[PDB]
């Protein structure tokens, strides 16, 4: 506090694609303001 | 009526195979189908197809013959035809005036009221010399040699499943259904020598009963792909909606669709730009997809015409919250007299041959959808196709 902002560090795994391909490595490197989403 | 297609395809691909295996010198044009003015003062064809016997059998063959009487009995003054396949039995019998007799005999009630309902005149000899019943080898069987022949023809392999093929037996039936005034038959060498240099997939209803589908939509696919990952690019769309079916409501599903997965994010910096071609009256499109949350740049200023600069401008973007002045692009193709400063990147085209846009570096990708939902499959919007 002083507005709040949060914070939520996170470290990478691995990338999955639509049709299911799951591949390992950090191959890309997220740009900004990309969103972020929860895992079902 | 009940409209067995796969006989007729059956028969197509017998014209094809022949027409593959022919030699120099061969002129054929095709037998017009009634399914598709009637051409020609006696020239007609029709085919009906069963293939499932663990051995011959008399009995059940009979409803397509009593079916096609009722059909001659219509209409008359012309030949018909047939193909069915059992185990072992092959080759073309004609059938006795006998046999034909016993035909007239039925012991089913489908039948006999079929009987009543055909026309009590009949000329059983000009039936006998008229109609036929053949039998012959499954169709999978047909496919697969034909894959053969084009193998033999000597075509690029990984292409000929995608393209060759699908638009090869389009081209054939282009001739059973058309009305113009041209040459009719068609020889073979000028007739591959032509196909050879055409690239544009072909869906419709023909090929969608095409046996071998499947691998068509996954190389389509996986070929996008990467022309579909990027988030900064030009796209173009141009479209004919004149042969297309049930465009007016249909049209708009896609629309949103794609502009709200390719251009709802920060990043994505060059809105794309759809063109229709015809007679089309954009306000009411307008309307509705400022009905449903959209907005649009028409391109004009006072309504007169359109400014190829305010076009292709760049739109103004804030992040939070999020807010976009212009999410898509419209505009009728007579209208737009020009070009734009950057050479597109992919420029798409749905049922249309030539435009002057073409270039060298700009990739260009050329598909013939009968429907508008395929195409969805084709660019990632839905996971199954209908």
């Amino acid at each position: 506090h002083v507005n709040f902002r949060f914070q939520i560090d996170t470290q990478p795994i691995g990338t999955l694609s639509e049709d299911g391909e799951f591949s390992r490595g950090s191959h890309s490197l997220p740009v900004p303001t990309e969103y972020a989403y929860v895992t079902p | 009526a009940e409209y067995s297609i796969k006989g007729y395809l059956y028969q197509f691909l017998k014209y094809l195979s022949e027409i593959l295996a022919a030699g120099d010198g061969a002129r054929i044009t095709i037998e017009g189908a009634i399914e598709d003015i009637a051409a020609g003062l006696t020239t007609a064809v029709q085919c009906k197809y069963h293939e499932q016997a663990e051995k011959y059998t008399l009995g059940k063959i009979y409803k397509p013959i009593l079916l096609m009487l009722e059909h001659f009995s219509k209409n008359s003054g012309v030949s018909y035809r047939l193909f069915c396949h059992f185990p072992g039995e092959s080759g073309t019998k004609a059938l006795t005036k006998d046999d034909l007799e016993t035909v007239l005999s039925t012991k089913g009630e489908v039948l006999r009221a079929i009987v009543a309902r055909i026309d009590t005149s009949v000329d059983y000899e000009a039936f006998l010399d008229r109609f036929a019943i053949e039998f012959g080898p499954s169709a999978e069987d047909l496919q697969v040699a034909v894959l053969a022949s084009l193998k033999d023809k000597g075509f690029d392999p990984d292409d000929i499943d995608a393209v060759i093929f699908p638009n090869a037996i389009q081209r054939i039936v282009d001739l059973a259904t058309r009305s113009d005034v041209n040459d009719r038959t068609v020889e073979p060498k000028t007739f591959l020598a032509g196909l050879r240099e055409v690239r544009r997939v072909t869906f419709t209803r023909w090929t969608r009963e095409l046996a071998t589908k499947g691998r068509m939509f996954s190389s389509l696919r996986k070929s996008l792909r990467s022309c579909l990952a990027h988030n900064s690019r030009w796209r173009v769309f141009v479209i004919n909606p004149l042969t297309i079916e049930n465009f007016d409501d249909d049209i708009v599903r896609f629309i949103k669709a794609f502009v709200q997965r390719y251009s709802s994010k920060y990043l994505h910096s060059n809105p794309p730009l759809f063109m229709l071609t015809g007679d089309y009256d954009l306000s009411v499109l307008q309307k509705r997809l400022y009905d449903a949350g959209l907005r649009c740049e028409t391109g004009k200023v006072g309504g007169t015409d359109v400014i190829i600069k305010e076009l292709f401008r760049r739109p103004i973007l804030i992040r939070n919250p999020f807010r976009m002045e212009f999410s898509l692009r419209l505009a009728k193709r007579d209208e737009v007299i020009g070009g734009p400063q950057r050479r597109p990147d992919e420029l798409f085209l749905i049922n249309v041959a030539d435009d002057e846009w073409k270039h060298e570096d700009v990739n260009v990708h050329g598909f013939k959808i009968e429907r508008l939902s395929d195409l969805e499959y084709i660019l990632q919007l839905r996971s199954d196709y209908a």
